[PDB]
């Protein structure tokens, strides 16, 4: 058994982190007070769920997680919420003044003053680990803290934990939910600085989650709680293999091995199905073939894009519920003839499949109806480059007039870092082009 | 359609289906952080000098 | 008040389509790079499909199908027909073609020797500024990306004149992937007699309009602009061959149009996409002595006959644009499927 | 994240007084600072503007400044006079004679240090001070001359804090003296340098709205100040009530100000009814808030371009209709928004409506059309300065003509900078 430490940065990372750990507790039978009656090894054990939960002599199962935000509004809600009992004070780090939607303010000005404290609190969790795998880092692209401080933390983590893997869950900015005009700046700045430090990053476009919440959940104006509960389901499907008995994606290294042949192209596309409204009360259960077919519908992807016009480098199918290998192979044969699925010539045309029999758990009273079987597809396709293209274009529009640049220069960042970051993204976009010609 | 490496456990099952064959040091970081801090410090000094005038 | 943008100044068709839009008092044109548009008359070179359908509150439509180049590029069409089971290499309405890079070099010669050994019609044509020859050596030295195709040695010749022609059909595919065939076509005829023994005189073997104007002996002699419309051509087939345009030719044309478009529908459809596409296509056909129709080429950026710009351009607005953005006897033949 | 409020001069104190009277009513706080509200939403962000005194009495974090006592005596005797901290009345006896030089260099200099002592005292009692908001006019002497002096010295002590002003611009239509263009031109340059956000409130626009729309024959300053206090309440809704957005002056400036000097905003308000019982639909609210007749700067937005736009909707209303109408007004008039700042229109909502209205909408536009306000002042300045008319009032206080020439020059530079981001 090898431990995984989760790190949540900024409002988006912290609120999504809260939803995830809530779902983790429900899935593992851990009550809000940290007690896990089904765990018969009190105060110890090297079970699969111990990769995410440590244990105290009193039987409390404490998440291996750190929360970091530069203002205490959000994190105060964790230390006062349903699962306040799970975390102890040292796990929650709050500053007094936030990054004001400014990457430079989060990275340079405020980042420098709190980085040591964060690394120290992280070192404390690492000391409890017998064989630390690495870190899962949740954050937004658009926030000053989520973008600016995360990039700084990722640099230092590469320094202090050189052999440890680092995976990202990144919230891509969408105007339907956006909070700032400069989020394209922050997204590009933090990607350029984090690119060489992240082994595998799962991007989630708020536009996609927003539309899914409106169409499938019939929620006219989805809130962050609506969005984060759906995101936590996807995150849960992705991390299930680290927390449950299995043979696929059993450690962080396997994610890179199975999903990222080229290191710079480490942004696999996630597709989830089915998402059913809880107000139905009598929905006809989709089959293995039907939920598998839905994995190739753009309307179910975490990032809106057309994979028909790209090349696949890898594809994993993560099922939860009543699924047997026979039905999966039958569905794949059917979908392969109906749909367009092109792999790069230097990669086999195949699917790694993982099945967990426990069907997805849904938070009671939430919006998602419980289903008999669900699937999450992780496919590294060049089509996700469309998201970089959109982002870079908005960047180019503002930067051509140097709009808002004075706010970043005023924090000690040089104007040249803008052009360097944008130039790095131009190369990234070119890397995808060569792969998916 | 080939199924390979089938693993079975009480919790689930996993396999593979083939359809067709084929960093900056700590000192360098604190450097750029201090460089940015000095640029802020210089800009603030110019402001205070401007206000002193 | 709907908003659209114009990103292809050279488009004759959509220059008129934009003309009609503004003429309705309910559509407004924006700058080229204004993203808050309902409709994009985009460029034909690297249209940024990846930036469509991300404007909250805007239903966005574009006049091109991403991925339709497979059908509209000569090298791609051959590969699409050979490797598509829906079309099959045994496809009966597409001439035996081979794609060759300056690859199907040994396979082209594989069947070539059979035609020179058997003294059969061994006239081929190289396309991608083309060369009609009857010797493989002369064709390949000209290549040094092109495709080689059997030259129709027994084409249908209009009388009087003993002249060659080709048929252009305009097809409109809307956001629902309905296939609308414009009822009005055009025959682009050559003025000079078909010389079967001189494959260098391009005037009698190429029906292109540009070749006939600046390279012809009797341009506009029989019909103004070397363009015969279905009215005259139908009356001719009746008087001369005792048959109609519908029976002898149009059934095959409709069949080919359906086969091609339904083949790529899964690859280009925008049914469940965050933006919608439509596109006007230009199908070019060839008719042989026995009234058999052959697919010559498909182009996705086609022009129209001067006499038909009005009728067809408003047909675009009514079927493809207003069908998604309302305003308050059809000229098309809906090919069902 | 506390804000320290400052109101200086006659106009500044009379508008400031009504402001606190208005928001004190919205937060359920009576003249004695005793809370008698109805909802906890009133008190969630009460600390941004109020200090909590022992006994659960709330005292505005406000400083009242004037160079004569007349206006602040009427405030202390006014409706909510008792709510202000008595030690926060800082005033002299000489007055400023509608003279920027007296407020900025002579009479004002003698009093500024004591104002800073009260400011420093309020800041020390702030858990995490975020910045300041100053209410004042630009045409007078104290608010204009000493107000800008204050801003300069506050920046010196708190250089990393946000400075925000509600600045009343003079107009010959609603004038007290002929020297107002001099005072306003001298002040505008101070504002260009030393504020992060300035709400431009044109007395001409306030007058036209009272006459034309509200059908108020013979408007008074009181009538003008009703529009302003209602507008100030809306503009600060986020800073005072719970919502998705935090009460953050820095994030506001970060998203509203693409270039440092171009931080002069056009405020608007809707509705404006002469009929007051009729309900407004969301479409009507949205159409009015973008109409020039509902804006307070007497500038035609059609004559320029929106760099950024912030909108606030207050009351129980269809969130779906709000988003639809906002997206509608943009997509239907996208030519008046710059295309090189994507998604430059932000929408905020607050369930609590202002007093006496089922719903309300406040508009905050950073438009290049604001240049015609500065050009208007610049024309009036030059008409007199060409002949050095009335300058002796200023040279008598130690100023010289060169400082006027430089202010004129700085003003025209500001106008041309706006001109380059609109039509070359
Ligand atoms: N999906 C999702 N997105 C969020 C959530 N909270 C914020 N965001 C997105 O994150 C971006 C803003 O970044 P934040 O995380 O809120 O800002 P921050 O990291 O706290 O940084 P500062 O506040 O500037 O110090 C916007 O694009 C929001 O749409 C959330 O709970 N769920
Ligand atoms: N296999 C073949 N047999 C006989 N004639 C042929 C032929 N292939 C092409 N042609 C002749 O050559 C002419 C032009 O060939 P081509 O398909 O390249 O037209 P084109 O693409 O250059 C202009 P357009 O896009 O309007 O069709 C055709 O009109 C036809 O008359
Ligand atoms: C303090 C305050 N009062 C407001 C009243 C209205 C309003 F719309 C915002 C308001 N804000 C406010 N508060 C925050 N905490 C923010 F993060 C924030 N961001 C913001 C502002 C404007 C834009 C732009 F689009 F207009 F450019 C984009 C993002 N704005
Ligand atoms: N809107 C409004 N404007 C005022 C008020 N009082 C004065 N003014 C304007 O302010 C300018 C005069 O400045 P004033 O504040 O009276 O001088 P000060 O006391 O030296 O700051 C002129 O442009 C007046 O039109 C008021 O109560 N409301
Ligand atoms: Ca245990
Ligand atoms: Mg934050
Ligand atoms: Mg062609
Ligand atoms: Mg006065």
């Amino acid at each position: 058994m090898r431990e995984c430490i989760s790190i949540h940065v900024g409002q988006a990372g912290v609120q999504i982190g809260n939803a995830c750990w809530e779902l983790y507790c429900l899935e593992h039978g851990i009550q809000p007070d940290g007690q896990m009656p089904s765990d018969k090894t009190i105060g110890g054990g090297d079970d699969s769920f111990n990769t995410f939960f440590s244990e105290t002599g009193a039987g409390k199962h404490v998440p291996r997680a750190v929360f970091v935000d530069l203002e205490p509004t959000v994190i105060d809600e964790v230390r006062t919420g349903t699962y306040r009992q799970l975390f102890h004070p040292e796990q929650l780090i709050t500053g007094k003044e936030d990054a004001a939607n400014n990457y430079a303010r989060g990275h340079y000005t405020i980042g420098k003053e709190i980085i040591d404290l964060v690394l120290d609190r992280i070192r404390k969790l690492a000391d409890q680990c017998t064989g630390l795998q690495g870190f899962l880092v949740f954050h937004s692209f658009g926030g000053g803290t989520g973008s600016g401080f995360t990039s700084l933390l990722m640099e230092r983590l590469s320094v202090d934990y050189g052999k440890k893997s680092k995976l990202e869950f990144s919230i891509y900015p969408a105007p339907q939910v956006s909070t700032a005009v400069v989020e394209p700046y922050n997204s590009i700045l933090t990607t350029h600085t984090t690119l060489e430090h992240s082994d595998c990053a799962f991007m989630v476009d708020n536009e996609a989650i927003y539309d899914i919440c409106r169409r499938n959940l019939d929620i006219e104006r989805p809130t962050y709680t609506n969005l984060n509960r759906l995101i936590s389901q996807i995150v849960s499907s992705i991390t299930a293999s680290l927390r449950f008995d299995g043979a696929l994606n059993v450690d962080l290294t396997e994610f890179q091995t199975n999903l990222v042949p080229y290191p710079r192209i480490h942004f696999p596309l996630a597709t989830y199905a089915p998402v059913i409204s809880a107000e139905k009360a009598y929905h006809e259960q989709l089959s293995v073939a039907e939920i598998t077919n839905a994995c190739f519908e753009p309307a179910n992807q975490m990032v809106k894009c057309d994979p028909r016009h790209g090349k696949y480098m890898a594809c994993c199918l993560l099922y939860r519920g009543d699924v047997v290998p026979k039905d999966v192979n039958a569905a794949i044969a059917t979908i392969k003839t109906k749909r367009s699925i092109q792999f790069v010539d230097w990669c086999p045309t195949g699917f790694k499949v993982g099945i967990n029999y426990q069907p997805p758990t849904v938070v009671p009273g939430g919006d998602l109806a419980k289903v008999q079987r669900a699937v999450c597809m992780l496919s590294n396709t060049t089509a996700i480059a469309e998201a970089w293209a959109r982002l870079d274009h908005k960047f180019d529009l503002m930067y051509a007039k140097r709009a808002f640049v004075h706010w970043y220069v005023g924090e000690g960042m040089e104007e040249g870092e803008f052009s360097e970051a944008r130039e790095d993204m131009a190369a990234l976009e070119k890397d995808y082009e060569e792969v998916g010609v | 359609m080939e199924v390979i490496e089938l693993n079975k456990c009480t919790s689930g099952q996993s396999f593979e289906v083939i359809l067709k064959p084929p960093d900056p040091s700590l000192e360098e970081i604190q450097k750029k952080l201090e460089a940015a801090e000095e640029r802020r410090k210089y800009q603030e000094a110019e402001l205070l000098k401007h206000l002193a005038e | 008040m709907y908003t659209f943008v114009v990103r292809d100044e050279n488009s004759s068709v959509y220059a008129e389509v934009s003309r009609l839009l503004l003429a309705t008092g309910q559509w407004k044109r924006l700058r080229k790079d204004n993203p808050r548009f309902n409709l994009m008359l985009g460029e034909r070179n690297r249209l940024p499909f990846g930036r469509l359908g991300h404007e909250p509150g805007l239903v966005q439509l574009v006049n091109y199908y991403r991925g339709a180049d497979k059908l509209c590029r000569k090298a791609s069409l051959v590969k699409l027909i050979k490797t598509s089971p829906e079309l099959s290499e045994s496809c009966t309405w597409f001439p035996e073609s081979y794609v060759i890079y300056p690859d199907e070099r040994e396979v082209f010669l594989a069947a070539y020797n059979r035609r020179r050994e058997g003294r059969e019609g061994n006239v081929w044509i190289a396309k991608s500024g083309i060369l009609i020859s009857s010797e493989a050596s002369e064709l390949l030295d000209f290549i040094d990306v092109h495709v080689i195709q059997k030259y129709l040695e027994k084409p249908l010749l209009l009388e009087p004149g003993h002249r060659k022609f080709d048929i252009r059909s305009w097809v409109l595919v809307d956001h629902l992937y309905n296939i609308y065939l414009y009822r009005e076509g055009v025959l682009r005829t050559s003025s000079e007699p078909y010389n079967s023994a001189n494959f260098q005189d391009k005037t009698c073997h190429l029906t292109n309009h540009c070749i006939q104007k600046e390279y012809s002996k009797n341009y506009g002699r029989y019909e103004e602009g070397n363009e015969m419309f279905f009215e005259e051509f139908n009356q001719y087939l009746m008087d001369a061959l005792n048959t109609t345009l519908e029976n002898s030719i149009l059934l095959q044309i409709k069949h080919i149009i359906r086969s091609c478009l339904m083949c790529i529908e899964p690859a280009i459809s925008t049914k469940h996409l965050h933006y919608q596409s439509f596109q006007l296509f230009g199908f070019d056909f060839m008719v042989d002595e026995e009234l058999k129709v052959w697919l010559i080429e498909v182009n996705g950026a086609p022009a129209c006959a001067q006499k038909l710009y009005a009728e067809l351009c408003q047909g675009i607005v009514d079927v493809a644009i207003s069908s998604v953005f309302p305003l308050a006897t059809s000229i098309f033949i809906k090919l069902h499927h | 994240r506390e804000i320290v409020h400052i109101q200086a001069g006659q106009c500044g104190n009379q508008i400031g007084a009504k402001f606190w009277e208005v928001i004190s009513d919205e937060h359920g706080i009576d003249p004695t600072g005793s809370y008698h509200g109805d909802s906890d939403l009133q008190l969630e962000r009460i600390n941004v503007y109020y200090n909590e005194a022992t006994g659960n009495k709330y005292v505005p974090r406000a400083i009242l400044v004037d160079l004569e006592p007349g206006t602040m005596d009427s405030v202390r005797s006014g409706p909510f006079g008792q709510i202000f901290r008595p030690d926060n009345f800082v005033f002299g006896q000489s007055g400023a004679g509608n003279n920027w030089a007296k407020g900025h260099y002579t009479e004002g200099a003698e009093l500024v240090d004591s104002v800073l002592d009260v400011v420093r005292k309020e800041s020390e009692s702030c858990d995490c001070l975020q910045g300041f908001q100053l209410t004042h006019s630009l045409g007078g002497g104290t608010g204009s001359g000493m107000g800008t002096l204050l801003i300069s010295k506050i920046r010196e002590e708190y250089p990393d804090r946000i400075m925000n002003t509600f600045s009343v611009m003079p107009s010959p239509k609603v004038s007290d003296t002929v020297v107002e263009p001099y005072n306003a031109t001298l002040s505008v340059h101070q504002l260009v340098e030393n504020t992060d956000e300035t709400y431009c409130i044109d007395n001409e626009a306030l007058y036209d709205i009272c006459f034309r729309t509200l059908k108020l024959t013979t408007p008074t300053y009181g009538d003008l100040n009703h529009l302003v206090s209602a507008t100030m309440s809306g503009v600060t809704t986020c800073l005072r009530f719970p919502g998705q957005l935090n009460a953050d002056l820095r994030k506001l400036a970060v998203n509203m100000v693409p270039f440092p000097r171009l931080h002069f905003f056009m405020p608007g308000f809707a509705p404006l009814t002469s009929q007051q019982y009729r309900a407004l639909t969301v479409p009507e609210l949205t159409q009015q808030m973008f109409d020039s007749k509902n804006m307070m700067a007497a500038c035609d937005p059609r004559h320029g371009r929106y760099l950024t736009v912030a909108a606030i909707f207050r009351g129980r209303m269809s969130m779906k209709e709000v988003d639809e109408q906002m997206l509608n007004v943009q997509n239907k008039n996208s030519s008046y928004f710059v295309e090189w700042i994507p998604n430059n229109v932000k929408t905020a909502v607050c369930d609590i409506p202002p007093r006496g209205l089922k719903m309300s909408a406040t508009f905050i536009g950073n438009s290049t059309a604001i240049q015609e306000l500065f050009k208007r002042i610049s024309e009036q300045f030059t008409a007199m300065f060409r002949r050095k008319a009335f300058l002796h009032w200023y040279t008598g206080e130690g100023m010289d003509e060169m400082e006027f020439t430089e202010a004129e020059s700085n003003m025209n530079d500001l106008v041309s900078e706006y001109q380059q981001y609109q039509d070359a």
